[PDB]
């Protein structure tokens, strides 16, 4: 096991979720399989707040479980659970996890580009610049709510746009040093 | 109260008498006297002696007489980050505040001290498990960027789909 | 349940959410369910 | 079960999302093998 899928393991576990997974995953990092059991000693969890955590961890497949079912030394029947780190599933599972930001990153930007412009004050719907024309009133000569029969307004359009922007932006930024541990341990 | 009463009083006696700064190490007679149970059996004088006052694990034989271990109890802030660094070392995992509460009065201020070198997480019972925060690989995210983690759904998908979306985008 | 998976909230507490929801959606389409309560409107009466 | 899947070999629960991944998989061919007509 290569140090750099260590490093990266802890760095998405670190940096996207909260010590209980962190910790649970270091146990896993520092032993390759460890039983459910011992972790929950170990971490003195609750069986639901264990079982949950690794529940999170076996929803995004960080980490696999195999059952192991043996005869006491008093006759009665056992059935461990052994977990352990599956650092190809972890790394694929992160790729995706994180193109899958880039989609939903463009796809805010997109929407940041296709959030309506135009708007009601009164019943405060939005109405796009396409169909602010439909709504356009030659009588009046300026957009209106064919519900509230008053003005439209389009200047506040730009505050979300600029807002949303600056997340997304900074959501680019700061990812970085987990795509170059990635560029490191994609073999 | 016979047979429970007597022991029960040499542990809370005990126990108390520590609280009070007499460190020194006491025999089972002088709590013997000090719980006015002189009058305890013979048999149940040596077993005290044999195994009550031995097996207890804060209880240690020096020269031949009983001590609380302090150099085991945590009562100072090195302990406590001593004791949680070597057991996050070993992997042994947490401590429970409590533990730490009851054995240090006003914990609160060598864990103020600490800080972010403590690690707390919260039980369903309120209770808080200490961990050491070893600063090997460290990275954190803002609230915005750990919502929109949680918001894209990664175990709705199969093996298909996650290798899938990798070469469907180029990678 | 919008809300409880905005808050993040607990897997069984959403799962017992969208257990809920099932029944209602169920229990609206059909009354008749097998195995399932009736639905009253609180007086008695079960509802259509 | 009640209202809801499961899944046997070694059982899981099969939830309407993980059947709904499932069916918008299936092809049209698919489709008129089991009688629906895709449209
Ligand atoms: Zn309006």
């Amino acid at each position: 096991v290569p140090a750099a899928l260590k490093r990266l393991a802890k760095y998405v576990i670190r940096g996207f979720y909260g010590i209980e997974h962190a910790l649970a995953l270091d146990i896993l990092i520092r032993n390759s399989c460890v039983k459910e059991e011992d972790m929950l000693e170990l971490l003195k969890f609750d069986r639901k707040q264990l079982r949950s955590v690794l529940n999170n961890l076996k929803g995004d497949k960080f980490i696999k479980c195999r059952m192991r079912v043996e005869t006491a030394a008093d006759g009665k029947t056992t059935r461990h659970n052994y977990y352990f780190i599956n650092y190809r599933t972890l790394v694929n599972v992160v790729k995706y996890k994180l193109d899958h930001m880039r989609r939903r990153i463009e796809t805010d930007e997109r929407d940041s580009t296709n959030r309506a412009s135009f708007k009601c004050p009164v019943c405060s719907s939005t109405f796009t610049d396409l169909e602010a024309n439909q709504l356009f009133d030659p009588m009046t000569g300026t957009f209106r709510c064919t519900f509230c029969h008053t003005e439209v307004e389009e200047d506040e359009s730009a505050m979300p746009k600029k807002d949303a922007r600056t997340l997304l932006a900074r959501f680019n930024e700061q990812i970085e040093p987990i795509y170059a541990l990635l560029r490191e341990t994609e073999d | 109260g016979y047979k429970f009463g007597v022991l029960a009083k040499i542990v809370n006696y005990m126990k108390t008498r520590h609280q009070r700064g007499d460190t020194h190490p006491l025999t089972l007679d002088e709590i013997l006297d000090e719980t006015q149970h002189l009058d305890i059996g013979l048999k149940q004088k040596q077993w005290l002696m044999t195994e009550a006052l031995v097996n207890n694990p804060k209880i240690e034989v020096i020269d031949g007489k009983y001590a609380f271990k302090p150099k085991y109890n945590v009562r100072d802030k090195k302990a406590l980050l001593r004791l949680l660094d070597q057991h996050d070392q070993r992997g042994l995992g947490g401590i429970l505040l409590e533990d730490i509460e009851e054995a240090l009065p006003n914990s609160q201020k060598a864990v103020k001290a600490l800080g972010d070198q403590i690690l707390f997480v919260n039980r369903p019972d309120k209770k808080k498990i200490l961990f050491f925060n070893d600063k090997s690989c460290q990275f954190s995210v803002d609230e915005e960027f750990q919502k929109l983690w949680r918001s894209v759904t990664v175990d709705s998908m199969d093996e298909e789909k996650i290798e899938e979306y990798l070469k469907r985008q180029g990678i | 349940l919008r809300r409880n998976e905005q808050n993040g909230a607990a897997a069984h507490v959403i799962a017992e959410d969208v257990k809920l929801l099932q029944f209602h959606v169920a229990t609206m389409v059909d009354n008749e369910l097998p195995g399932l309560p009736r639905a009253m409107q609180k007086s008695g009466r079960p509802l259509k | 079960s009640g209202l809801e899947l499961y899944a046997e070999w070694k059982k899981i629960l099969l939830s309407p999302e993980r059947v709904h991944e499932i069916f918008k998989r299936i092809s049209d061919e698919e489709c008129f093998v089991l009688g629906m007509e895709p449209r």
